[PDB]
């Protein structure tokens, strides 16, 4: 009982519908297909980790220059952000300080304010001055 | 103490207000956008919600894609609580770090139950003969996001 | 904040021109802000494949 494959078409079809816009004869020839194929997926899945990274980078420089706006720098901003317990993603940050600018300069007096009362606070060296923007809420 | 480019500590001096008469302007700004907000005086609103392990800004009208599925029937209408900012032309309210219940309400509908479009994920090794393909499909979820509605109580 | 859709488009990416006067400056800390306003990337609006970036005149 001699078999042969006779479905061999749809097999090569199933590889070459990812083939298709590559540039020369990757994008013809089985061979040269399944090969740029295989590393058409790969590179697909290491961009999915990377985009994470590469996104959050572009988050972090637009808040830096929003901030720098206003002139406060980087780290300054995120920290007092911090410490007045206001916790936003840097995505929401970023959107922010593009389609809110009002917002946003509102956020970075809040953070310089902020910051000032702690350089006055750890300078002043006493223990019972809180600062109105200082104060520290436990949520009931 | 005579001036020279270090004995001078390099920065503007600080000066920061008395801790009563900010406790009385607090009292009265909070007492004016409190007028703002018994008034009607916000024009439109925008919300910062956190749902679903994420932040996300939101406003009357718009839409959004949550990466997971909720047992809600296609339709119903939902009242997101875990509110981080609110915002409108001329004042904008912050959470530490959440907004009160009774001062910010925002209602949303889900629209679309769906999976989504085939995720292509693949391992390969160096002559190792090691591959592995796999295809993903995640369960997603629309919403559209009626209404942002600020009430009066604010002291 | 009302602005049609063309020009509000045109307003957000208009590049302008800034000018930085060099006398006595260490040309390193001069090519530092130099560089960073050349690039775009004192523009919240910035991007790298976005073709934002400013005039810079060093006199
Ligand atoms: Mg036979
Ligand atoms: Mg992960």
């Amino acid at each position: 009982l001699r078999s042969r494959v006779t479905d061999r078409y749809w097999r090569v079809q199933e590889v070459l519908k990812h083939a298709r816009h590559f540039r020369g004869r990757k994008n013809r020839c089985y061979r040269l297909a399944v090969r740029a194929v295989t590393r058409a997926f790969v590179k697909c899945t290491r961009a999915r980790r990377l985009k994470k990274r590469s996104l959050r980078t572009l988050w972090i420089n637009r808040i830096t220059a929003a901030s720098q706006e206003h002139g406060l720098k980087y780290p300054a901003f995120i920290i007092n952000l911090i410490k007045c317990q206001v916790e936003l993603n840097r995505k929401v940050l970023a959107d922010l300080a593009i389609y809110e600018p009002k917002t946003f300069k509102s956020l970075a007096a809040l953070a310089k304010r902020r910051r000032e009362e702690g350089f006055a606070a750890a300078l002043g060296d006493g223990k019972e001055p809180d600062g109105i923007f200082s104060r520290v809420v436990q949520h009931r | 103490v005579p001036k020279t480019s270090l004995g001078s500590p390099p920065w503007p001096d600080i000066v920061l207000p008395d801790p009563v008469e900010e406790t009385r302007h607090h009292a009265e700004v909070v007492g004016q956008v409190n007028e703002l907000i018994a008034a009607g005086r916000y024009g439109r609103l925008f919300a910062v919600v956190h749902f679903a392990g994420h932040q996300w800004k939101v406003t009357a009208e718009d839409l959004i894609l949550i990466e997971n599925e909720l047992d809600v029937a296609c339709g119903e209408r939902i009242r997101l609580e875990k509110v981080l900012l609110v915002g409108a032309d001329n004042f904008t309210l912050l959470g530490k770090p959440l907004l009160g219940k009774e001062l910010v309400r925002v209602e949303a509908t889900v629209i679309e139950k769906t999976e989504s479009w085939p995720k292509i994920n693949m391992k390969f090794q160096k002559r190792k003969n090691y591959q592995r393909k796999r295809i993903t499909v995640n369960p997603q979820t629309v919403l559209r996001i009626n209404s942002i509605e600020i009430a009066p109580c604010l002291c | 904040s009302s602005f049609s859709k063309a020009p509000q488009q045109w307003a957000t990416f208009a590049r302008v021109w800034y000018l930085l006067d060099g006398k006595m400056q260490p040309p390193g800390k001069l090519a530092a802000m130099a560089s960073v306003k050349l690039q775009g990337l004192h523009k919240p609006v910035y991007h790298q494949l976005s073709d934002c970036g400013d005039h810079v005149v060093i006199m």
